[PDB]
């Protein structure tokens, strides 16, 4: 019994996570794209570009957070 | 405690009546990002670059750089210096009321006691145990949010009081009348299940609120108090950051105890590099968003309700 | 009783992997004009901002979700 | 008999997710014509909002839905 | 048997979420095209909305299948 | 009994949103090309609507299918 | 046996829903070319609407293995 | 044994489902290169229609696969 | 005999998949032929060769279903 | 017994067909480019060829796995 | 319980894909427009490496995700 | 006896199969504009042939990891 | 127990597919630019050779997690 239960909310979180890693990497894509093509001009607003950059890291945070949540439910 | 205002300055100049902005920032931002950051390995390196920082300042030597144009060193070095080493000793001291961080080998090795090392006094928390002392934190850091919004909702109402405009001071009693409505939902809903003295908060609430709304039709108003509900949400991410650090640092004790146990004639000695090694290079990026991201909260969480948008004064 | 626990965690997993992969897929496109706009717009950054972080609502109501049906468990 | 119970759940999942990502993907192009229009159209400001807020109804149904048979359950 | 009806549960939610998902692809296309318009179309904004709003159909339609399956539930 | 039941809910509800997602598909290019014809082409209203509304036909055929399974059901 | 009908409904579900998409995305950019060109073919839109309904070829023949699919059962 | 003739179909139907949607796509480009290219075409209009009608075949192979899945059953 | 069935719905998905890629490049192909073709009509019998080109894949597709069948 | 057959018959084709996928989305833009290098490369008409030619060799691979796995049947 | 043992692996391997892919839809965007600045922008290389270097900790995040299944071996 | 074999085959596939999509889509970005670079970079033939070499690295990783599993079969 | 070592298979399998397709996409634009570029910059030759092996670095996760995964096989 306990055997199905572990690995398909191992196999639940995976799904998350690996969704969520998706999302923000096609968010910080174009994001990083448009940055680095502003940083010719952009050497003083480098630093104005880094905190857009960080902006879609929040999207892993849910996914490995209710993959710890599972996880202690293991 | 003055000096905090670096941060505070350059957005947030307002057109005057203003009272609370800067004593706020010294009181809450260090200790949430020493929760954040539980490595006390992180945090001597840390305490290094301090001392290699102060090299500098007792020098004019505005030191420059090549590749991202800083100039505006000289003195608002004295006062980084002064922010970092006092957030330094938040991150110590979470640190240790923390689980322990390096070297903790407790298959063998026990530092500190533990059920599984009997011995001297057991650790507090260890993040086996997620089943109860994560909800536990988690209810914690969900309170603190709730209560941060309080007082910014309770700042806001007190403008209000004083500005004679106070038809929006309204409006931001009914904020709080929203925010105590949907926290007797969510206790009937996912809370104990119990009605008794919920019955009479739902009721304020809801009838605070269409007070709120008898003030005038505010159309913008009836949307975002949604948007006010996912705010006292979002701080939850403060523990996931954390846990994410604390599990790196997990992973990488025991791969050099599995390299150091079966080669441990030779492989010691390269673990103890590898492991150095690693956990720099795992820092020098991830540190970064660590460090970025509880002063973006605190930003976009308190300051957009009263100061944030008064075109700088 | 487990194969009922593991298919509410796939059903929470699915439901926040989705809501986050919609917030990420309109915040590309968002801030991907939105810092565009920043050089000349210096200006209208306030506005930026709040275009950026508005629709974080999407994956705030999956997470809301998940954990009500995780209390559901 | 509970094993239907996660199949309502991993519903719930997939009919939020799906639908937040729609609207993710409508709200992608509309805020970016917003923020792009938004130099000249401070006017227009409140169109804007109105114009990007108007999709985010799809959520409300998915929401409505999840409850409806998730009070089923 | 009781797993009959989770069946019609995931049934609908995928139902629900796709009709979401025609929605919002067809939204955007046409919403980004309208406020970009709408700086000479003041004039024009009540075409601008019924355009906008006229994609509805597809996820009303969705929801009354929904309903009547929940229905026969 | 309730087995059937299930499986034909699934196909309907599935059948039934891809037709809607491809409609979604068709109307958000042909809303692109409307919406900015019409700022001058409001001459053009009457043939724009119409082609608009022509690829409802397939949802449709989406809603007579669904029809047939439910009277199976 | 009824749970092989429900094989076979889920399979003219996917059949007919593939199409339906299929032929939507045949349209879309067709119809896109078509309306913009309408402005100069005010002769050419008979022979606009002639290719117009080309793509009715992929659901008529995804109708028709469905038509003929429910008299298999 | 009914098992059997249940996965076959759903074979037939996702075999000709996929050889729709990408006949779909082929037709699409073309008939958007096409349809532009009419107003100076009227000479080119008979090769335009052949261009149009020769990816048809993909259809006809899905077709055939299918009936002959059919004749098995 | 789900032996029947699940050999039934590989090849199909086979065939399906093999259709697709087809679809995805001979859109590309055509949509530069026809552009060509206002020039091209000298050209043409160049250009249909390219269209000619992509069949060999669902050529493979279909005898490996057909051998699939034959395995049946 | 029968569980071997239709499982290995459905990993060699889903392996073929998407290795037909993947050279079919090389020659899009292959010969996309090709061509119309042609209409002043046709003196460079041979060396156009080879670059249409070679992305067949990622489906010689696919075609020699799955006759490997058809011996191994 | 054997189960458990290929259902986490599958899990892993999942999770470790997913965010392979993803961080890789990113370098892509980065690189993109960092080798063609680099040709003016041979001062600015160091500026250009940070970019690729800052997706990089997704792999990091499925790696950690991996590991710990890996240890509930 | 015959699950192992039929899972690990399609494991196989799905490898292998995903492997030259990959490639595919590589070669694909690469050739098309190195196509049009060789026409009047006929000199810089041989530097850009080889970059149409480069993608095979992981392909030729899909086969010898289906030979390793099919050894240990 | 030969179910379980296939299930790993198939984990194993999906996860380097992952990879390889990731760093496909990757290198397919990488590369795009890189053979733009190199017309100029055949000094700057080494300095897209070190932009292209970055990504291939990405698929050796998926490799090293395969090897482990056959080792716990």
């Amino acid at each position: 019994s306990g055997g199905l239960d572990r690995g398909l909310i191992a196999v639940g979180m995976g799904l998350a996570v690996g969704l969520a890693a998706l999302g923000t990497g096609v968010a910080q894509a174009r994001i990083g794209a448009a940055g680095v093509g502003a940083i010719a001009e952009d050497r003083s607003n480098f630093g104005t570009a880094l905190i857009f950059l960080l902006l879609p890291e929040t999207l892993v945070i849910f996914g490995l957070l209710i993959a710890f949540i599972l996880n202690g439910r293991l | 405690a003055k000096p905090f205002e670096l941060l505070v300055s350059f957005l947030n100049t307002p057109k005057y009546g203003t009272f609370d902005p800067t004593p706020v920032v010294p009181v809450f931002f260090p200790f949430w990002f020493g929760m954040i950051v539980g490595d006390i390995g992180y945090a001597l390196l840390f305490y290094l670059v301090g001392r290699w920082l102060s090299g500098y300042v007792k020098r004019n030597e505005p030191l420059v750089i090549d590749l991202f144009a800083l100039k505006l060193k000289p003195q608002v070095i004295g006062k980084l210096v002064h922010i970092l080493n006092w957030m330094v000793f938040w991150t110590v001291v979470w640190g240790v009321i923390y689980g322990e961080f390096f070297g903790t080998f407790l298959e063998h090795l026990g530092v500190f006691g533990t059920p599984e090392h009997p011995g001297l006094i057991p650790i507090l928390i260890h993040r086996i145990d997620t089943a109860k002392t994560a909800n536990l934190l988690i209810l914690l850091s969900v309170a603190f949010g709730v209560v941060l919004v309080f007082f910014g909702l309770a700042l806001r109402a007190y403008l209000g009081l004083k500005h004679r405009h106070m038809a929006h001071f309204w409006e931001g009693v009914g904020y709080l009348g929203g925010l105590v409505g949907v926290l007797a939902l969510a206790a009937s809903y996912l809370g104990n299940l119990q009605a008794g003295w919920l019955q009479g908060l739902m009721y304020l609430g809801f009838g605070v609120f269409l007070l709120a709304v008898l003030m005038s039709r505010i159309w913008l108003m009836i949307p975002e108090i949604f948007t006010q509900a996912g705010h006292i949400l979002s701080h939850i991410r403060i523990y996931a950051v954390g846990a994410a650090g604390g599990i790196l640092a997990g992973l990488l004790t025991d791969v050099g105890f599995a390299l150091a146990e079966r080669l441990g004639l030779l492989g010691v000695l390269l673990g103890l590099l590898v492991a150095g090694v690693l956990h720099l290079l795992i820092l020098l990026l991830t540190t970064l968003g660590h460090m970025l991201q509880p002063i973006r909260l605190l930003w976009v969480e308190f300051f957009t309700k009263f100061g944030f948008y008064e075109e700088n004064g």
